[PDB]
């Protein structure tokens, strides 16, 4: 006769991952390359968001 | 652009009087402080002065009794009374907000005192 013995698949080897352009850039060169910082009690808090 | 403009200096003979001014403009959040220092041909800069915003006057030990500072509160600007002066108080000063930020420094006022 006829016997369902087991199940057919096709198992990925590879796995891919797309997200939009990196678009927002952070406030970072402002900081560690600006020119000048401010003294030990003015101390510069900029805030990034 | 934090802009601070200087004037009231130039050359007096020995005894005589002068007002300089700083008036500053751009951001200048209000707890400010308002600060002068001296610098002579050879010589680093010298605290002179500061007034915070607690309208506190503090004057350093080298010219005792002899200059003032008053401040104006509707313009927010600073003018500095420089009386008896000295031949020792020939040097350029510039002016100095502390502020909360990034610090901004003065353009200069030559004082010029002798005989
Ligand atoms: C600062 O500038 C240098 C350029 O020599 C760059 O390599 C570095 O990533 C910069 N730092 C930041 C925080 O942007």
């Amino acid at each position: 006769g006829i016997y369902q013995t087991s199940n057919f698949r096709v198992q990925p080897t590879e796995s891919i991952v797309r997200f939009p352009n990196i678009t927002n850039l952070c406030p970072f060169g402002e900081v560690f390359n600006a020119t000048r910082f401010a003294s030990v009690y003015a101390w510069n808090r900029k805030r990034i968001s | 652009q934090v802009q601070l403009q200087e004037s009231g200096g130039g050359l007096v003979q020995a005894g005589g009087s002068l007002r300089l001014s700083c008036a500053a403009s751009g951001s200048i959040f209000s707890p400010n402080t308002m600060g002068w220092f001296r610098q002579a041909l050879g010589k680093q800069r010298e605290m002179v002065a500061v007034i915070s915003s607690i309208a506190s006057t503090q004057y350093a030990n080298f010219v005792k009794g002899r200059f003032t500072i008053t401040r104006d509160n509707t313009k927010n600007t600073v003018h500095l009374q420089m009386n008896s002066l000295i031949p020792e108080d020939t040097a350029v000063y510039y002016c100095y907000a502390v502020d909360k930020s990034q610090d901004y420094w003065g353009q200069g006022t030559q004082v010029t005192v002798s005989s």
